[PDB]
DNA sequence: CCACCACGCGGGCGGTAGCGTGCTTTTTTCGATCTTCC
DNA sequence: GGAAGATCGAAAAAAGCACGCTACCGCCCGCGTGGTGG
RNA sequence: UGGCGGUAGCGU
């Protein structure tokens, strides 16, 4: 009842609570607005790092 | 003018899906690969689709809309980025012709 | 003022706009805009008032 | 925990999966495939 | 050699399209003015 | 005289909708693939 | 003897 599991994801994927809960965490902390973060998270456009 | 799409099929409907899109007149590719099977123990190969549930369809918008191929009875859906169909560059269609792992 | 308002100001580019309208993110081509509106209202199958 | 998504039997030789098998299924196959694909060297539109 | 009793993997469903459809309050965003200046 | 801050209303998205209790119904994954008996 | 969804009912 409290042993818990793990799955080694392939690629990294963003955390939907910390993204949608509005405000966006990672849109404020970034200084993007969420239709750009959106747009990057779901292979819309490419983003310079 | 024709142009290139991805499209996603059903799961065991990929030959349906095929024959469905030679109706229509439009191009359709997709890579086989020859693999040792069994088959109730005779010693053969058989053609397995490569990135399985995928298709590249060749074909025109104007001459037949985008929701007719997404209704070809056997054709899960669009492989789309954004709000349009994505579209595949004529290079990566010239890669997996060539291309035979 | 309403037609004062509205952009369109031919067939096609209220069809156009129509099939925008209703399915967004295809390719509006003047054929599948006026076998939208077509069938929409004016076809038998899809559309029936009692 | 499995005990926090437990599998009830039916007594019919069947079990009621719960929400949450169905969600972890659906993630762990989600993942084989697009390791399998990365191993297959996949164009990058069917990687995206 | 053919009918029928298991079986283990993907995903909206089904269809050569379209399906939704009688709440109110709070928060966020966005186009459009605007306006106010340096 | 054009660009940046204001703002302003209009639209879009998220969340809530009392407490207990009783009874009934329905359900608790499909389909191409495979082995076995008539 | 576990859950949901729907329906109906009781006390406010």
């Amino acid at each position: 009842r409290e042993r818990m599991g793990h799955i080694e994801l392939a690629s990294p994927t963003a955390h939907i609570w910390f993204l949608k809960s509005l405000p966006s965490r990672i849109g404020l902390l970034l200084d993007m607005p969420l239709r750009d973060i959106e747009r990057v998270l779901y292979f819309e456009s490419y983003v310079v790092i | 003018m024709q142009s290139w799409y991805l499209l996603y099929c059903k799961r065991g409907q990929l030959q349906r899906a095929q024959e469905h899109l030679e109706r229509q007149a439009v191009n359709c590719l997709a890579p086989m690969i020859t693999l040792e099977k069994i088959v109730r123990g005779k010693r053969t190969a058989v053609s397995e689709p490569l990135f399985p549930n995928y298709l590249f369809v060749e074909f025109d918008p104007e001459v037949i809309h985008t929701t007719t191929i997404n209704a070809t009875r056997g054709v899960s859906h669009f492989v789309r980025f954004g709000a349009s169909p994505a579209i595949v560059p004529s290079a990566v269609i010239h890669q997996l012709s060539v291309y035979k792992p | 003022e309403t037609l004062r308002v509205d952009p369109t100001n031919d067939r096609l580019s209220a069809l156009v706009e129509i099939y925008r309208m209703m399915r967004p993110g295809e390719p509006p081509t003047r054929e599948a805009a006026e076998s939208l509106f077509e069938n929409l209202f004016f076809s038998e199958d899809r559309y029936d008032l009692s | 925990p499995p005990d926090l998504r437990p599998l009830v039997p039916l007594d019919g030789g069947r079990f009621a999966t719960s929400d949450l098998n169905d969600l972890y299924r659906r993630v762990i196959n989600r993942n084989n495939r697009l390791k399998r694909l990365l191993d297959l060297a996949a164009p990058d539109i069917i990687v995206r």
